[PDB]
């Protein structure tokens, strides 16, 4: 449609389009950490990855 | 203190790793500016009398 | 700082069997090399801003003369005054 | 920048030191070096902090200024000394190679040339400090003088 006619969202719309999903990207850093803490707690690199 | 950590460098190096990480992330939530703010607050109340 | 890294090495050294002026010139002769090295790094660090230029170069010029030279003459004296100090408040307020 | 490095450069080269003028393996020479000198790094970060601490209690613009400033300087000076404690003995006694036998030594270039001139200079200061110290009377009216000026 020309000029003269805009879009806009309502209701569960808005944040759909204010952006998606960071599941993913807070699951990595929960594996980060549980490496770190049993990286320390065993006092080697290799082992927290069994 | 510091004899506990020279048989544990991996225990260190964690702590220092979960430093450098608060630090990225604290860098990642900060306004930028020129100066802090210093200026004081001001109210002003207009009239008309014609 | 750098006043302390010589007075508190003195004390602990002059609490057994040495005397003040002894417990100084040990104490000076063994902690000459870090004060410098300390007092250096720190001078070469802030000569950045001393020879600053460009966009919002007037505050880091203001800066880096004061922050330089007073480290600079103040290093200098200290290495020199700091055992006189320490020998003449131990001679006066004896304890 | 200058001042977070302070506490390592004196633990390490109290350790190197001692390596060196005493042909010691590095693990137990790090805790001797250690124990020598684990009371210069606190009260050296003490006064540091002591100092910073007061800037922070002040109103206005040049109290906000003055906050900014001290709060970073002390935040970061106390993670420094923290930093030194805990992480630097574990590296020098892990990831330091043996120092050989005179290693250090031999050096040609500006490296040699250096390190005489910075022994000559070690001997002129003590030379004069113990000279300094003969007259405890005109120096302290000199520096009486000094802060006069
Ligand atoms: C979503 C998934 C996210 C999961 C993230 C989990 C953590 C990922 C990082 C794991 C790093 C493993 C490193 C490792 O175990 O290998 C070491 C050497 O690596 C080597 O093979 C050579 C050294 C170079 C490896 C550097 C690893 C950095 C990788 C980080 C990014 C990935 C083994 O050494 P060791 O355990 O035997 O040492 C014993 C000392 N006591
Ligand atoms: C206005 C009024 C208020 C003003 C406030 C101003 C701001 C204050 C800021 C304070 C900053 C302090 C930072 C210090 C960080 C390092 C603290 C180390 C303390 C310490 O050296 O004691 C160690 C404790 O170990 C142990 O006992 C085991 C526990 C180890 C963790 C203890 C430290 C807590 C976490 C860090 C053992 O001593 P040492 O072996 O290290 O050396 C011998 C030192 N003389
Ligand atoms: C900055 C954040 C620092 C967080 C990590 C600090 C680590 C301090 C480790 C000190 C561990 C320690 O020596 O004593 C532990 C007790 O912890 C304590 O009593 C104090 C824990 C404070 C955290 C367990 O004692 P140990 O089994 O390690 O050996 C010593 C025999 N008491
Ligand atoms: C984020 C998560 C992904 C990055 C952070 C994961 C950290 C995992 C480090 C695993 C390193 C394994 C390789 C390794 O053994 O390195 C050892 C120390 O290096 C180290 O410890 C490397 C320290 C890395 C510091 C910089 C990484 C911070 C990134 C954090 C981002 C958040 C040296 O041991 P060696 O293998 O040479 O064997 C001889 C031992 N005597
Ligand atoms: C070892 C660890 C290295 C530490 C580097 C931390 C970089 C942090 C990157 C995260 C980030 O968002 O930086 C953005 C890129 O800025 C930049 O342009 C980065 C410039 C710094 C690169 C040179 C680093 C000095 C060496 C700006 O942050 P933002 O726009 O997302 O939001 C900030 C609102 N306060
Ligand atoms: C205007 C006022 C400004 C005030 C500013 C004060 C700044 C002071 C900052 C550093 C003060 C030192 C704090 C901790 C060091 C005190 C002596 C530690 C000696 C030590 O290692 O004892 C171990 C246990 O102490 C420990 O475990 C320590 C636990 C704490 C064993
Ligand atoms: C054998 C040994 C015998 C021991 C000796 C016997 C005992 C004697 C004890 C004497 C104690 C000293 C009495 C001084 C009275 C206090 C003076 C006013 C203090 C005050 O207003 O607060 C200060 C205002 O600074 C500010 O930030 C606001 C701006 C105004 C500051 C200008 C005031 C001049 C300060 C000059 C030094 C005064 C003493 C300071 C300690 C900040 O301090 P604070 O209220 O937060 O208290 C620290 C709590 N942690």
């Amino acid at each position: 449609l020309g000029s003269g006619y805009s879009l806009e969202w309502g209701g569960q719309s808005r944040e759909e389009a204010k952006g998606g999903s960071q599941t993913i990207a807070l699951y990595a850093l929960a594996a980060v950490a549980v490496f770190l803490v049993l990286a320390a707690l065993y006092e080697s690199w290799s082992i927290p990855l069994a | 203190m510091a004899k506990f950590f020279i048989d544990r460098p991996i225990f260190a190096w964690v702590i220092s790793i979960f430093i450098i990480a608060a630090g990225i992330f604290g860098i990642k939530s900060l306004p930028v500016s020129q100066y802090p703010s210093v200026a004081a607050p001001t109210i002003t109340l207009h009239a008309i009398y014609p | 700082k750098n006043a302390i890294l010589i007075i508190e090495f003195a004390k602990d050294l002059q609490a057994q069997g040495k005397s003040a002026v002894e417990a100084a010139l040990e104490a000076a002769r063994l902690r000459f090399r870090p004060i410098i090295m300390t007092s250096f790094a720190f001078i070469l660090g802030v000569v950045p801003l001393y020879i600053a230029g460009g966009a919002s170069s007037a505050s880091q010029r203001a800066i880096g003369t004061t922050v330089f030279w007073g480290m600079l003459i103040g290093t200098l004296l200290s290495v020199f005054l700091v055992p006189l100090f320490y020998v003449v408040v131990r001679k006066f307020f004896k304890e | 920048i200058g001042i977070v490095v302070d506490d390592a450069i004196v633990v390490v080269e109290n350790v190197e030191r001692i390596m060196a003028g005493e042909g010691l393996p590095p693990k137990e020479a790090t805790k001797k070096a250690m124990g020598q000198i684990s009371g210069a790094v606190i009260g050296i970060t003490a006064v540091l902090i002591s100092v910073f601490v007061p800037l922070a209690m002040f109103s206005g613009a040049a109290g906000n200024i003055y906050k900014q400033f001290a709060l970073t300087m002390a935040s970061s000076i106390a993670f420094s000394a923290f930093l030194a404690l805990t992480l630097t003995p574990a590296l020098c006694a892990t990831m330091l190679k043996t120092i050989p036998k005179g290693h250090h030594e031999e050096k040609k270039g500006f490296f040699g040339w250096f390190n005489k001139k910075f022994d000559s200079w070690t001997h002129g200061y003590e030379g004069r400090v113990a000279k300094v110290l003969r007259k405890t009377f005109r120096m302290m009216v000199v520096y009486i003088g000094l802060a006069v000026v």
